[PDB]
């Protein structure tokens, strides 16, 4: 793990398209680093032009942090490449996004599994708060799967690299975010708490029915998410603080951390449940 | 200490006013 490595566009190879979103679309590729005969399979995403249009040298820079990353639940970015479009190239992840995982498989994952993605989430943020980072885009169809047993935080960067000029991810958004546009580590805390409810839920849709629109009201009156079936109510209570109004009263990462791990170490007792390898995505990447 | 939801379906939100850390004065 090094700094940030500028491709010719003739270093890599568009092998197939695995998925266009909003931020630009992605294709399975290989790597043929100038040089040694080598090929890695990575994964191309081509952005799509921006509105406000920053410069060759300013979004070479936020690509430097990107690609400063270092740690195991925190997807890095290995190489750029300007040309007439912006290219990111990043280490494939087989098993895709944990969101259509947990939703793959509502009936094949262990109260152990769920914990242990919960602190390697909590993990992966704590060090970006420690860069003094904040993501503002956290979100089970944020987090990759490497392997049923490690998943990392993915997208960092991407979003405020396009939209932070003058849609939204209402749902996951704090108050403060939602009513003035503030993000900080306290409301990452937030939307990690959303995170954990998907996982918990099975992949459920937060606030389902409810029109974006609406949240910031009943979010004002003390709604909330509603306790996922398989929690105990020891698991939602730390769910419910990260949604605190007064973002300093939010847990704080490394507090999160030190819980899930906790319950990790006796999950039958903090989740309740009835008793993989292989997703879809994984079927498109063979 | 889990959810007695009736027929498990999970209802869309749960509230917790009145105490003031999930509720906003306006």
């Amino acid at each position: 793990m090094a700094l940030l490595r500028i491709l010719k566009e003739t270093e890599f190879k568009k092998i197939k398209v695995l998925g266009s979103g909003a931020f630009g679309t992605v294709y399975k590729g290989l790597w043929i680093p100038e040089g040694e005969k080598v090929k890695i399979p990575v994964a191309i995403k081509e952005l799509r032009e921006a509105t406000s249009p920053k410069a060759n040298k300013e979004i070479l820079d936020e690509a430097y942090v990107m690609a400063s990353v270092d740690n195991p639940h925190v997807c890095r970015l290995l190489g750029i490449c300007l040309t007439s479009t912006v290219q990111l190239i990043t280490q494939l992840m087989p098993f895709g996004c944990l969101l259509d995982y947990v939703r793959e498989h509502k009936d094949n994952i262990g109260s152990q599994y769920l914990l242990n993605w919960c602190v390697q989430i909590a993990e992966g943020m704590n060090y970006l708060e420690d860069r003094r980072l904040v993501h503002r885009d956290l979100a089970a169809r944020n987090v990759l799967v490497k392997t049923p047993q490690h998943v990392k935080i993915t997208d960092f960067g991407l979003a405020k690299l396009l939209g932070a000029e003058e849609k939204v991810p209402i749902k996951w958004m704090a108050l403060e975010s939602i009513l003035h546009r503030i993000y900080t580590h306290q409301s990452d805390v937030w939307s990690y708490g959303v995170t954990v409810w998907e996982l918990m839920t099975f992949g459920s849709k937060p606030y389902d029915g409810i029109p974006a629109s609406e949240i910031s009201s009943i979010l004002e009156k003390g709604e909330r998410l509603p306790q996922p079936p398989i929690c105990t109510i020891d698991v939602y209570m730390i769910m419910v603080k990260c949604w605190m109004i007064d973002a300093d009263s939010r847990p704080k990462f490394r507090e999160l951390i030190i819980e899930f791990s906790k319950m990790a170490r006796d999950p039958q007792r903090y989740l309740v449940i009835q008793g993989p390898t292989d997703s879809n995505f994984y079927r498109a990447l063979m | 200490s889990l959810p007695s939801y009736l027929n498990g379906v999970m209802p869309p939100t749960q509230s917790f006013a009145p105490d003031p850390k999930y509720v906003s004065s306006k």
